[PDB]
C-alpha cells in the first residue's frame, strides 16, 4: 500500500494516480533526429467541499508551484516537484455507483519538473 | 464616359449601332448571375429555368429567386453509380451570349 | 425492374454497349464539349495485353451516345461525339484498364493551322465554304441574322474553328453545339422548367 | 477573469458591429488590399430567404472598418475599405450565409 | 422487469432494444449554429419464420407507420413511442448457435415524424 | 436446442455463424438519397479433413449456389439460398491453447438471395 | 488433444497458433473484379534456448520451405500445409514474466507457392 | 493542305527542305508515346530501351 | 550479412558528403536539369543558428 499527497496552493490533497513521460524523435534508421521534449504530469484526486483547484485555473493566470510526496511504509520514498506551470485540463466526475465517486483530474505543463536527482529543464526565451 | 475604337471594321451608320449592343448586352448580363447544383437530368443546355424558395420556409414572403438561361453544365457519375450536376445561367432575357474563348 | 437509381446512364461505343466505371461529361455554349470515360475489363475476359494496345487504337474517330433518363418524370439528354485520344494503361500487374477522351465534332476542326481571305461574301456563304473542306461528318443549322456582304475577311494562322469562333462572335452571333447539331444562329428556344430551393436543387 | 484571446478583431459594416464567423485581409505596397468575410445568420434571427438577395445587394459600395487590438502591449491596426461583390450561398435546407469580398 | 411491443404491419413483434437520438450543432463559442437534426428509431427485435420487416424494406417502397410500447410491472402501460412517413435504411439478421438469443433482426427507421408523450417533432420535407 | 446445416458442393456442413445486411443513404434530413446495396452472406464452419470450400474459391471461373437450413429445437423453419456466387474472402485459424481448434470462416458474393418469400436481386451487365 | 509440428530449417517447433487468408476485390454491384491475392502464413510458437528463425530472416536472403503438420491427440494425423519459395516478413518476440506463455515468438511468412490437402495457391512471379 | 510561312529565313532550296523536314518528324513523333515507372537505375536520358 | 537498399545514391558538395533527408532530381533533353536536396542537422552538432 502506498500514500501519495499533494501540495498545492497552501492545501493537501490526497492523490489516486499520477504520470509524466518524455520523448524523443528518430530518424528512419533509428537515430535520435531531436531534443527532449514533454513533461506534462497527469493527476488524479478526490474531490471535497473545496475547490481551490477550479480557481487556480479560472480566476488566476499566473504559474505556481506545486508537490507530490509518495511513502511505502507508512516512510518517505520519492518526491516530485514542478515550478512555472499552468493548468491546461480540468474534469470533474460524479457517479453514484461506488468507489469514489466525486474525483478531479487535471493536467500540468510546467517549465522545470524535479524528481530524485533528476532534472528537466525547457527553453523558453523572454 | 470611356471611349474606345471598334475591333472589327464597320461600314456604316447601323454596322456600329450593332456592334455597340452586343458590347453592352455583355456587360450588363455579368452585373448578377446564379450557380446551383441538383441531380435532375431535365435541365438542359440553353433553355430557361424559374428558381423559387418554398412557402413552408420560416418568415418568406417573396418567393421569386429569378429567370436565368443555361449557359454551362457538368455532369457526373462517381465510382458507387450516382448521377449528379452543376451549371450556372444568365438573366433569361439576355440576348448576347458571352464571349467565350475566341481570341 | 426495381432497384433503379433516380437517373441511369447509358453509353454505346460504335453501336455497341460499354461497360464503364466512372464518366464525365461537360457542355458550354462558348467552348468545345468533352467527355472523359473510364472502361474496365474483367478477370474472366481477356486483358489489354491479349487484345493489344494497337488494335485497341484503331478506334480512334468512333461515334459514342450517351443518354440519361430520369425514371420518376420520364424525361432524357442524349449527346453524341467522337473519340480523339486513347490511353492503355497498368499497374502491379493487373489486366489493365482504358480511358476514352473525346468531344463534338467542333474538336477536330481545331487542328490546322492555315492562311486563306474571302472577298465579298456574306456569313452565310464563308461558314459553307470552311465546313466544305472539313472532313468531318457533321449536320449544321445556317441562319445567321447578318445578312449583308463583308468587303473584305482574312484568315491569319489560325484553325477552321477558331477563325470562325472569333469572326461568328464579333458580329454577335450565337454559335455552339446543341447535343445533336451545330446551330449558327438565334433558334428562338422558349422552353421552361420550375426548380426549387431544397426541392430538386441541393446547393444554390 | 475573461478569457480573452492575445489580439481581438473587430469588424464594423456601415458603422454597425459585424458578427463573423472567419476572416482575411491582404496588403502590400505594390497591388490592391484584399479582404474576404464570411457573415453569420443565427437560428433565431431571420434567414437569408426571409430578408432577400435584392436587400442584401443594396450593400454594395458601403464602408467596412477592420480593428485589431493587442491587450498586453495596447498595439492597434486600424483598415478601412469598401465592398466589391456580394455571395449569398445555401445548402440541404440550411438558413445560409453571405460572404463580403 | 420492462416489456416493449412493436405493432408494424399488422402484426406483433417482441422488443429486445430501442433507441433514439436528436442533435443540434454549436459554435466554437457554445452558442447553437443550426436546429434540431436526427430522429431515427433503431430497434433489436426476435426472428421467427416470418419475414414481413424484410418485404417492406425490398418488395416494397413506401412510407408506412409504426408504435412501440412498453409496459411496466409483471398492464399499465408506461410510454408510447410513434412514427408516420418512414422508412426503414437498414437491416441485419444474425444467428448464433451457441450464446443466447439464437436469431435476431436490427433495423433502423427514418422518418419525418416522431411522437413520444406530450413531445413532438416535426421535419421540414418541402416536398 | 438450435441447428443449421449448409448445403454445398455436394456436401453438408455444420454452421456456428451466418450473417446477411442491407442498406441505403441518407440525407442529413432522413430522406433516402440511394438505393439498397449490399447483400454479402458471412458463414462460419468446423472443419473437417475436408479442403472442398478452399478448392471452389481456386476455380475463378465458375459461379455456384448453396442453400441453409435453420432448424428451431428438438423442423424447418427458414431456408437462405443464393444463386450465380463467388466466394471472395476466406481465413482459416487453428488455435490450441484456446476452444475451437479448427474454423474457417468466408463471404459469399452472389447475385440473387432468397429467403422466405423475399428475395434481393442485382443486375449485371453480361 | 490438438498439436501441431513445425518443419523448418532441418528442426521441429511447438505450434501454439497458426492461420492464413485470401481475397478478391468486389464491384460496387458485388461481382468481382480482381484475382485472387494473399497467402500469408502467420505462425505463434515456443522459443526454447536456440535462435535459427531470426537468422534466416537476417542472415540469409535465399527463398525456403516448411511444412505444418495437425494431428489430433490419441496422434492422428489429418491435414499437413506447407509453403514453397518463401521469405520470412516480420518477426518479433515477446516475454511477460506473469504466467501462461512466458516466453514466444511470433513471424509471417511470405511465399509463391501454398499447399493444403488437395487444393494450392500458385502466384505470378515473373523471371 | 494547310500552308504557313517560315519562322526563319532561308537561303537555297536545300535550307527549306531541311526545315520542313525538321517540322514533319516533330509533328509526326506526337502519334504515340510512353510513360512508365520502375525502380532501376540503368535507364538512362537519350538512350533507347525496348518494352 | 548487411541490408542494402537495391539503389544507393550518394550525394557529395564540394566533395564532401552530405548527410541529406530527402533528394529530387529532374533529367529534361528540351530543358535545364533541376535538383533539391534538404540537408540534416543534428542535435549533437552546432546548429544553423550558431
Amino acid at each position: 500500500a502506498f500514500r501519495a499527497t499533494l501540495s498545492f496552493a497552501g492545501k493537501e490533497f490526497d492523490v489516486l494516480d499520477c504520470t509524466y513521460s518524455l520523448k524523443r524523435d528518430v530518424d528512419s534508421k533509428g537515430r535520435p533526429s531531436s531534443n527532449i521534449y514533454g513533461g506534462q504530469i497527469r493527476l488524479h484526486v478526490e474531490s471535497t467541499d473545496d475547490t481551490s483547484i477550479l480557481e487556480n485555473m479560472t480566476n488566476q493566470f499566473k504559474p505556481h508551484s506545486g508537490s507530490i510526496v509518495f511513502k511505502k511504509g507508512d516512510a518517505k520514498m520519492k518526491e516530485l516537484t514542478w515550478e512555472n506551470g499552468y493548468i491546461t485540463e480540468f474534469t470533474e466526475n460524479i457517479d453514484i455507483v461506488g468507489s469514489q465517486p466525486m474525483t478531479i483530474t487535471f493536467v500540468v505543463s510546467a517549465q522545470v519538473i524535479k524528481i530524485g536527482g533528476a532534472q528537466f529543464e525547457q527553453n523558453w526565451p523572454k | 464616359e470611356a471611349k474606345l475604337p471598334s475591333i472589327r471594321p464597320a461600314y456604316s451608320a447601323m454596322d456600329l449601332e450593332h456592334y455597340g449592343d452586343a458590347g453592352f448586352h455583355r456587360n450588363y448580363s455579368q452585373l448578377s448571375q446564379i450557380k446551383a447544383s441538383s441531380r435532375y437530368c431535365g435541365i438542359r443546355l440553353g433553355e430557361l429555368v424559374v428558381t423559387r424558395v418554398p412557402e413552408s420556409f420560416p418568415g418568406v414572403k417573396i418567393t421569386d429567386l429569378g429567370r436565368y438561361r443555361i449557359t454551362e453544365i457538368t455532369h457526373t457519375v462517381n465510382y458507387k453509380g450516382q448521377y449528379s450536376n452543376t451549371f450556372c445561367g444568365v438573366p433569361g432575357g439576355t440576348p448576347i451570349m458571352p464571349w467565350g474563348d475566341a481570341v | 425492374s426495381t432497384n433503379l437509381d433516380a437517373v441511369s446512364v447509358e453509353i454505346k461505343v460504335a453501336g455497341k454497349v460499354c461497360d464503364y466505371v466512372t464518366m464525365e461529361l461537360f457542355q458550354s455554349v462558348s467552348t468545345h464539349h468533352r467527355f472523359k470515360i473510364k472502361v474496365n475489363y474483367r478477370p474472366d475476359k481477356p486483358s489489354v495485353w491479349a487484345i493489344g494496345p494497337d488494335v485497341i487504337f484503331k478506334q480512334l474517330g468512333e461515334k459514342v451516345s450517351i443518354i440519361m433518363t430520369h425514371h420518376e418524370s420520364g424525361e432524357k439528354t442524349e449527346f453524341h461525339g467522337l473519340i480523339s485520344d486513347i490511353h492503355v494503361e497498368g499497374f502491379d500487374g493487373n489486366q489493365g484498364f482504358v480511358i476514352l477522351e473525346g468531344g463534338s465534332p467542333t474538336i477536330l476542326l481545331d487542328r490546322d493551322p492555315a492562311m486563306d481571305c474571302y472577298v465579298e461574301q456574306n456569313l452565310n456563304t464563308i461558314v459553307s465554304d470552311i465546313l466544305d473542306k472539313s472532313g468531318v461528318k457533321m449536320n449544321v443549322t445556317n441562319n445567321p441574322k447578318h445578312t449583308d456582304i463583308i468587303p473584305y475577311v482574312a484568315r491569319y494562322k489560325e484553325t477552321s474553328y477558331g477563325f470562325l469562333s472569333r469572326l461568328l462572335r464579333s458580329y454577335g452571333e450565337w454559335f455552339y453545339y446543341n447535343g445533336e447539331t451545330l446551330q449558327i444562329g438565334d433558334p428562338e428556344i422558349d422552353t421552361e422548367s420550375r426548380a426549387g430551393y431544397d426541392v430538386d436543387l441541393t446547393g444554390v
